[PDB]
């Protein structure tokens, strides 16, 4: 509601080339296009992040992944972000996004991370993921032990 | 002719100073 | 004690690690003879037992002879290896000629694993070209696991006669989806 | 034939942020593409009130 | 090294591509380029920036 | 399989029909005898050799 | 093979390097008798040079009790008499009993056991490979079955002799399970093909029965698929003697032998198809080269490669043949020398006093 | 339990003598080298350093 | 007939491993729970409805509310093929929100 | 799984993210043609 | 070459063969030689399994 | 083989054959 960056006068590209000799540059390729050695890159934060809403003044938020395979899965990661400061992930506008300030979902600056307890993990009716290799508590990864706790 | 072409390898002295096996592409946030 | 005409153990693929994962008699292609007379039942039994024979012959003909069903790792020899032809490159420039011309004042524009074969784009000032022959295969053969096309050849359904007859150390434990043959004990946090 | 496919659950904006920290330090401000890192003063978060 | 580390043909070092088609909607500015790598020249895509 | 259905406001149910082959063979050898064997090839209710 | 427990025990209880046991090798080091390097010991610091001398002169008596017992507990695991995780428990128990009752007799008998157990691990491997247990049980089964008394023919006796051959000639997973009540036969440890060896009594009826020429499916088609598996397995291990004109079982064994023979022929054929389907005097020459190249550039001014080519094609055959390796070397240096700088190249050609600089040579 | 040890006290306590890589059993050295990444055993054996 | 809760989104379904010896294809449509009797029952007292029953007389009307169908064989590459579809790795329907 | 957070006034939301392997393999066989094969080993498809 | 010719992990390099040995013998030599200035390590990824 | 180098129990300490050296403003 206060000023805007509407004008984008012009954009361009800038590709810098290594002035490699044409004999080696034609040997670098024409050997780099064999199917034996094709380059492969992996996303650093390789993750399948979703967003589960938490109503105002709410207790434990339950989630449930249906039956599926867990072949190469390696670990969870979770924090909570305020909804007033998270875009709707949809293309174009979202007129219900009226905060401009850091965006933890994008920038990577989380602060509500210090509010968690009892992150219990259960497989199918087998409610202990660590299970046999027990922690000090047997069932759930307890965090932020309350006023109690001997 | 069937001569075989090796690689030039900027030289630290007589030795061509090839280098070690650093074709590593593992980042893996984990 | 068993039927001499048992249902075959279909074998399933874990494409990711490339190796098989278990078996379980085909419960999808069974017929329903429970409302047929003594003769149709026999002809059904015959159709069933012809299948079994085809499966055994197929296996002999195609499957690789193994001492262990579903090995945890396949040797490089037994895995289909893609071997492309050598890749030839036609080097465009002449290394010495362009040095001589450039030094003159002319301003141009526009281990041993290689073969510098002369053919005696091009350039007017020199008639020398040079082919370059390169190996395009892997540095080392891949052992790993087997792919999709090879799987359907190695693992045909296996007819199991008199299935569990004594010697619990002789049962085919590869049929168990979560059996780890290396430690020989069923694993899983579940 | 397109060679880039984007999913609705691939936070490549956050992924790049983590990558820079592991790659270097991102404590020196590179003016070229705003490598200035959002960093609060560590005395107003936890007010050490002597 | 002297022989095969740099060419002698008069060729650029850092190109510049101007979009061949623009599309400025109310909130989106789609720009399309035809990145052409020529022949016997290898471009490392890390060195490209709008 | 995942289906990504539109958010209707009342309870509903998808109805997949997995197409299959469904055959019979009716055979009547003598006077007053009917007997048939069935076959559903992908999703069989058939029984092994009892 | 199964690793030797005594070697394995010494592989986890004895110093990797030198100990008092290796006294003979130690003395060779401290007196430069080693062929590898005699001067190694002389150069050591005095601290670890004397300590090696003192030990060699007066050896230190040790306690071999733990080494012996570790050899036994390593051997027990290889016979699977104890679980691998139990090895920690057993090692400490035996050790305690020996401590509680040590004495010379005890120590010597532990030593006998160590030797004895090495031999025992060997016996077991050999026996598992020979597979003798199965032979022992084929015999029990044969005994159970009424033998030497067939009504039709006594090629059934020859069939039994082929049974003993198969158990003998298949070292791999030759197993004859006692079963609950019936004996079983198998070929592979995975048991993908088993037999109810007490249900081969269908063969007992069909001994000497002449084979119907017409159809396999006839009144004589009384063979249970369990029985036909037995004939299929023993077919490669039975030779002639059961006449083709003899009993129906005699005819089937001929068909199975060829069918198996066809399969191994087919296996070789298939692999080939799949692989295909998936696919002073020298200086005189130098003077001529300088003049010939210079003259050709005068009349035409062609490229240096063309100038050298015309020079080489207008030489005396005796001169070219005698100094052929020299000419090729001379051309290459001249070509690159002109490539470096033609102005200096013209001076070299126009200077008959010019001589190759060193570096041409090497 | 070997109560006595008549070897010199400056090589028995590893003040000077062989180092860990060449006085432990080759089974332990091969074991320890395999699992250096997790639960290392390096800091639990002396390594003499003689000037 | 699988279930879809109220105010819900994508319904996932899993078939335990079996051989598809002669499998002709799929077919699907969305049915409202209130207007469908309990399958394979002599009488169901929760079927308080008398209008047309799309389940068993072919009067489907809700198949216009599907968006994307994704098929995976044991979490392998999607069945629809290698690159048979304009969208990379799924079937796209009703691309309504926006499509370039 | 059942995360249990302490109450708060703002209507916030959890940001659980399962970790995965997310790789590509770009081929470029001939001149001017490229084609990449993507893969996520769990959660290969679906939100 | 697609998953119909080798498994998924061994094709996307999550397990099986480090980059030092599944590339062509020429390219591992080429990448080794020019590693000082024209680095090629970050392109090809080699697997790491537990 | 001039071993007047510190020891590490045995097997004298270390040394890389290639390490005598160069640096300039470049």
């Amino acid at each position: 509601v206060d000023g805007a960056s509407v004008r984008f006068d012009s954009v361009n590209l800038y590709a810098t080339f290594f002035p490699m000799a044409h004999n080696t540059a034609s040997t670098l390729e024409a050997m780099l296009r064999n199917d034996t050695h094709d380059q492969s890159f992996n996303d650093y934060l390789s993750a399948a992040n979703m967003l589960y809403p938490i109503p105002a003044k709410a207790t434990n938020v339950p989630i449930s992944i249906p039956s599926r395979n867990w072949a190469a899965f390696r670990g969870w990661s979770f924090t909570r972000l305020k909804t007033k400061e998270t875009p709707s992930l949809g293309s174009g506008f979202d007129p219900y996004f009226v905060y401009s300030g850091s965006i933890p979902y994008l920038d990577g600056t989380f602060y509500l991370n210090h509010t968690f307890k009892k992150v219990s993990i259960m497989f199918d009716s087998s409610v202990s993921w660590p299970g046999n290799d027990r922690l000090l508590t047997p069932n759930e990864f307890e965090i932020k032990r309350s006023v109690d706790g001997e | 002719e069937d001569i075989n072409f090796a690689s030039l390898a900027p030289r630290h002295g007589t030795r061509p100073f090839m280098g070690t096996w650093n074709e590593i592409g593992t980042s893996q946030l984990n | 004690m068993s039927k001499e005409i048992p249902t075959p153990y279909m074998w399933s693929y874990q494409p990711q690690m490339g190796l098989a994962a278990g078996a379980s008699q085909d419960y999808s292609t069974r017929m329903n003879w429970l409302s047929a007379g003594p003769s149709m039942i026999s002809r059904v039994n015959g159709v069933r037992s012809h299948r079994n024979q085809i499966l055994l012959e197929q296996a002999a003909v195609t499957s690789t002879p193994r001492a262990k069903l579903n090995p945890r790792n396949w040797p490089s020899t037994l895995v289909y290896q893609e071997i492309p032809g050598p890749t030839t490159v036609l080097l465009p420039r002449d290394a010495l000629a362009e040095v001589r011309m450039t030094n003159s004042g002319v301003q141009l524009a526009g281990v041993s694993s290689s073969i510098g074969l002369r053919p005696d784009g091009r350039s007017s000032f020199t008639p020398n070209q040079a082919y370059l022959t390169l190996q395009s295969s892997s540095s080392e053969p891949r052992s790993g696991g087997i792919g999709t096309l090879q799987f359907v050849e190695e693992f045909v359904p296996s007819v199991y006669f008199n299935p569990f007859s004594g010697s619990p150390g002789l049962y085919p434990d590869e049929f168990i989806p979560n059996f780890d043959a290396v430690r020989e004990a069923v694993d899983g946090y579940d | 034939l397109n060679a880039v496919v984007d999913l609705q659950d691939r936070n490549t904006e956050l992924s790049y942020q983590l990558l820079l920290d592991s790659l270097g330090d991102r404590t020196r401000y590179f003016s070229m593409w705003n490598s200035a890192v959002d960093s609060y003063d560590p005395d107003v978060r936890i007010i050490e009130n002597h | 090294p002297t022989h095969d580390v740099t060419t002698d043909r008069s060729q650029r070092l850092t190109l510049r591509f101007v979009p061949v088609d623009r599309e400025a909607t109310t909130y989106l500015y789609k720009a399309r380029f035809t990145l052409a790598v020529g022949d016997n020249r290898v471009l490392d895509m890390a060195s490209t920036y709008f | 399989m995942t289906f990504e259905v539109d958010p209707m406001d009342e309870p509903t149910l998808l109805y997949l029909l997995f197409e299959v082959f469904d055959v019979v063979r009716v055979h009547q050898p003598h006077r007053g005898v009917i007997e048939a064997v069935y076959l559903r090839t992908p999703f069989s209710a058939g029984n092994a050799t009892t | 093979q199964a690793p030797d427990p005594a070697i394995r025990a010494a592989l986890q209880s004895q110093p990797s390097g030198l100990a008092s046991d290796d006294w003979e090798a130690a003395m060779q080091r401290i007196m430069a008798l080693t062929t590898r390097n005699p001067e190694s010991f002389r150069q050591q610091p005095q601290a670890n040079r004397l300590s090696a001398i003192l030990e060699a002169v007066v050896p230190s008596r040790t306690n071999p009790t733990h080494e012996k017992v570790l050899a036994i507990v390593n051997a027990l695991a290889e016979n699977k008499a104890i679980r691998p995780d139990e090895a920690g428990l057993v090692y400490n128990a035996l050790l305690e009993r020996v401590g509680r009752y040590n004495s010379t007799n005890v120590q010597s008998n532990l030593d006998r056991l160590v030797t004895d157990v090495r031999e025992a691990v060997a016996q077991r491997e050999r026996f598992k490979n020979e597979g003798l247990g199965s032979l022992v049980a084929l015999n029990a089964f044969l005994a159970t079955q009424p033998a030497n008394v067939p009504r039709g023919q006594d090629d059934y006796t020859n069939f039994i002799s082929a049974l003993r051959l198969m158990v003998t000639e298949v070292p791999q997973s030759e197993v004859y399970q006692s079963g609950p009540d019936y004996f079983f036969q198998t070929s592979r440890q995975g048991l993908q093909t088993v037999n109810l060896s007490q249900a081969f009594k269908n063969l007992r009826g069909l001994w000497g029965v002449q084979a119907p020429v017409g159809d396999r499916s006839t009144v004589s088609s009384l063979l249970t698929p369990n029985s036909r598996l037995l004939l299929l397995l023993i077919a490669p291990f039975t030779d002639s003697g059961s006449v083709n004109r003899n009993s129906y079982l005699g005819h089937l064994l001929t068909l199975y032998r060829e069918a198996i023979g066809q399969a191994q022929v087919d296996e070789q054929t298939f692999q080939e198809i799949t692989s295909v389907s998936r696919a002073a005097e020298e200086e005189r020459i130098l003077r001529y080269v300088q003049q010939s190249v210079g003259l050709f550039l005068m009349q035409e001014g062609a490229t240096p490669s063309a100038a050298l080519d015309m020079t080489a094609r207008n030489m005396e055959p005796s001169m070219y043949a005698a100094n052929r390796p020299f000419i090729n070397k001379l051309m290459d240096y001249l070509h690159r020398a002109a490539a470096m700088n033609t102005d200096y190249f013209t001076n070299a050609i126009l200077n008959p006093h010019w001589l190759p600089p060193p570096g041409f040579y090497t | 339990m070997a109560t006595p040890s008549m070897m010199p006290q400056w090589a028995y306590m590893h003040i000077a003598g062989q180092d860990a890589s060449e006085y432990l059993s080759p089974g332990l050295v091969q074991f320890a080298r395999a699992t250096d990444t997790y639960f290392s055993l390096g800091n639990k054996f002396r390594n003499p350093t003689v000037a």
